[PDB]
């Protein structure tokens, strides 16, 4: 359950506030039984609420609305930029940094033994959020080879047996496979190739991955509300 | 008394410098006075409900209702004194008897 | 509320809109000014004069609260009714309760019933039954030899028949008898005295008046019912009622008011003669009735009050009226009272 | 209840009258029926009537015609142009006048206490009509913000928050929105956009506002009379 709570306003009426909210003067009644008040409902100032502070209400005091409020279908453009930041930073999970040392694991990104844990140098366990954690979870499946992980046989990737000829045909087999590797990731609404090209030895390329966007993370998040688990089983 | 609150917001509610004979100021206040008035003895109204502060005529009502009539210049302490004293009348007994003589 | 007039409000408002400002100056009939601040005043009057009734009717309402005194509501007829059979009985028959009652006179179509059970002994000619109204109010105040039918069907019965009119069926109490038992209320708080005995005794519904006959060391409480019988649960529902009241060691009893049953048989004479009918000798007899079962402990039955009473129904289709029964004035005692008994009417 | 009168007219007689209303002559003996008339009915003048006033009628002495008349379906080019007048002004309502001192709410829109009552210079309340009327209901309207007013939600403006950037986007918002207020009101039969420019801080905008026509509210008025109500509870 949840309910909306008015901060008494300079000079407020009861009238006023109903108009706000039921959209209709008629709920002041309603409101004033309620919350139990008194007839100067709303008063100048707190040496008038003295005088009855239980059933009288002064300026900056709370009411009650008994309206079924619920976090889901709110505006966004309400939302502020900082409580945005906060619910895609839940949105996209929070955990243990595990990719630091960046140079290390891409010196030998196939090989096991690559990446471990780190502290925050606060003597916490580092962690990774947000973007940090997209980033963190992209590398970790695309190094992974795919069966390799218990209880996950399609966790991976094939790209440790892709160290083939060097023609357009295994070119394109790499970049099949990597963007199956990408489109695995639920969060990932969509990736595609940029451009790559081929130096003898050795093969370039890049891709452009397309997260989940800011207002699809805000309704799930605020869906989540009603079950309060806010976390992710993924 | 929340004429001006609940008043039209584009509305004056102060008397203005450039006219001193401001007739939109002078009718605000004569409406805002009548509403002042006529919320005190709303309050005022409260001190009739009750046995213990009310007066004449609405004195005479529950002394109508207890079976007590108001005498030739009977105040409403004394009468309403009288009252509490005559619901409240010991009878049965030698002492009930000399209280009466 | 200090009872405020329009016309003082409207000066007022308009002397203040005066004061305020030179410019307005046209407060005459049809100006805006003149009709807003009229219309305010008026609202303002409305207020006034609806607050000061709300004010009477919740002193009236914190009476009732406060004593829990409520008011009595609509009371259903109850009588009693004689039931013969063809010969002395051999078994004890049973009764239940609920067995019902009727009466074949359409006029009177109300239907009764039997609230307790009863037995009619072997070798016994007649029971009476005491039966209550199914519907409430005055609708079960028939006249008597009105129920002729009872509804359990049981062959032994010979005829059925209430020997009087009923009236103890009445509608919601007044506001008068309400203020009234009231004051017995408040004069009775002090118990022991002679009108809270009478305020005990009349604690009781049923009961209608009662007469307190008063004696050195000993009490005696005359009490009836509305027809004037004194059955035995209402006595002792008055004692039980009375042991809270009475005064303590001094003897107290309670028994029926001395009832005397005025038959009336009226010769009448009708100028238009075409009037007569069955519809006017019943309505004389309604008058009848309802005229000497309004007579009160201790009033004395005059028979010129009654011929009044016959002729005002009207002076001109009524020519001449004698009774063939009654010839002297009835003296009433102060535990006395008068009920109609059987009520004749002969037109001419 | 309403009937025709007549004004008997030099030298007539029942049976033109009768053809001229009943559109046949044989109405006349009805016509004499139920004005109760003696066989000289139209005498030449007043000499005459004074033989027998009663049953006789004289040149300009009014005669009724039981006909049912009604005051809607009556043709707009009989009215008379000053009946025209007052039956709009009467369509378009009379109120009391607060946009006096145009200026000083002009230098002050956005702002509360901005306007007043005032008198006529004859010691009684100021009040606008018709067009002025008009006027004032479009200009407070436009003034009000949306949601101030007591018991009215809907009634007001947002022009309050759009005073944004200086784009064509803000612009259009603006237009917009005073489209939706102009709109609002019933008697605006329709409003559009004429002109508009930007000089920097400063914005400036016109519209075209196409109040019902004369024969529209001539038709209102007139079918009003069948109530008698002749109030505007728009």
């Amino acid at each position: 359950m949840r309910f909306k709570k008015h901060v008494v306003q300079h000079e407020e009426t009861m009238q006023a506030i109903a108009q706000r909210y039921y959209g209709d003067v008629s709920y002041w009644i309603d409101l004033v039984e309620h919350n139990n008040l008194k007839y100067p409902y709303l008063v100048e100032t707190d040496e008038e609420k003295m005088k009855d502070p239980e059933r009288l209400a002064s300026t900056g005091d709370t009411l009650i609305i008994p309206i079924e409020s619920d976090l889901t279908d709110v505006s966004a453009k309400e939302i502020n930029s900082r409580d945005k930041d906060v619910l895609v930073e839940l949105a996209l999970g929070r955990d243990l940094n595990i990719t630091a040392d960046e140079k290390y694991f891409n010196e030998h990104g196939t090989s096991d033994n690559i990446l471990a844990f780190s502290t925050n140098g606060n003597g916490d366990l580092d962690t990774v959020k947000g973007i940090d954690n997209m980033k963190q979870q992209l590398q970790a499946r695309l190094l992974t080879p795919r069966g390799s992980l218990m209880l996950h046989p399609n966790y991976g990737s094939d790209l440790h047996n892709l160290f083939g000829l060097n023609i357009p045909e295994q070119a394109t087999l790499i970049e099949m496979e990597v963007l199956r590797t990408l489109t695995s990731d639920n969060r990932v609404k969509s990736a595609n190739l940029i451009d790559w090209k081929i130096q003898g030895n050795v093969y370039s390329g890049q891709f452009s991955v397309e997260i989940k966007s800011v207002e699809e993370s805000i309704n799930f998040v605020l869906g989540q509300d009603e079950e309060g688990i806010f976390a992710l089983f993924e | 008394a929340n004429f001006l609150k609940n008043l039209h917001p584009l509305l004056r509610r102060d008397r203005n410098k450039k006219d001193n004979q401001d007739p939109n100021f002078a009718l605000i206040d004569a409406l805002n006075e009548e509403m002042n008035q006529v919320e005190k003895d709303a309050i005022e109204s409260k001190l009739q409900s009750s046995l213990k502060t009310s007066t004449s005529e609405y004195l005479d009502k529950f002394g109508d209702w207890f079976g007590v009539y108001r005498k030739t210049d009977e105040k409403d302490d004394v009468y309403r004194a009288r009252i509490i004293k005559y619901l409240l009348l010991k009878r049965g007994t030698n002492n009930a008897i000399i209280d009466a003589i | 509320m200090k009872t405020r007039k329009l016309t003082n409000i409207l000066s007022k408002l308009i002397d203040k809109t005066m004061a305020g400002t030179s410019k307005i100056t046209d407060f005459t009939p049809g100006s805006a000014s003149r009709s807003l601040l009229e219309a305010v005043s008026l609202e303002i009057e409305q207020f006034y004069i609806l607050t000061k009734e709300n004010i009477d009717w919740g002193i009236q309402e914190g009476i009732i609260e406060a004593f829990d005194f409520q008011k009595r509501q609509s009371k259903r007829a109850y009588g009693d009714v004689t039931i013969q059979f063809y010969q002395p009985l051999d078994m004890r028959m049973y009764i239940p309760a609920g067995t019902t009652f009727t009466s074949t006179r359409q006029e009177y179509p109300q239907q009764f019933e039997t609230l307790v059970d009863y037995y009619a002994e072997p070798d016994s000619t007649e029971i009476v039954v005491e039966v209550y109204c199914k519907e409430t109010g005055v609708a079960g105040n028939v006249p008597e030899g009105t129920i002729n039918t009872i509804a359990s069907g049981s062959s032994l019965i010979r005829s059925v028949n209430n020997e009087y009119s009923f009236n103890t069926g009445t509608k919601e109490e007044s506001q008068e008898d309400f203020k009234r038992r009231f004051h017995s209320f408040v004069e009775s708080r002090g118990r022991a005295t002679n009108k809270s005995v009478r305020y005990g005794a009349l604690q009781i519904p049923d009961v209608e008046g009662v007469y307190v006959y008063e004696e050195t060391g000993h009490i005696t409480v005359f009490a009836h019912d509305r027809n004037g019988n004194l059955s035995d649960t209402l006595k002792e529902d008055i004692i039980d009622a009375l042991q809270d009241y009475r005064p303590s060691g001094i003897m107290l009893d309670v028994t029926g008011v001395e009832k005397e049953e005025v038959n009336v048989s009226a010769t009448v004479t009708i100028s238009n003669k075409s009037r007569i009918g069955d519809t006017l000798q019943k309505h004389i007899e309604s008058v009848i009735r309802s005229y000497l079962n309004n007579l009160k402990t201790s009033d004395d039955l005059i028979i010129t009050d009654l011929i009044q009473a016959i002729m005002n129904i009207d002076d001109v289709l009524i020519y001449d009226v004698s009774f063939d029964n009654l010839d002297e004035n009835i003296i009433v005692p102060p535990q006395g009272i008068i009920r109609a008994g059987e009520i004749k009417v002969e037109l001419k």
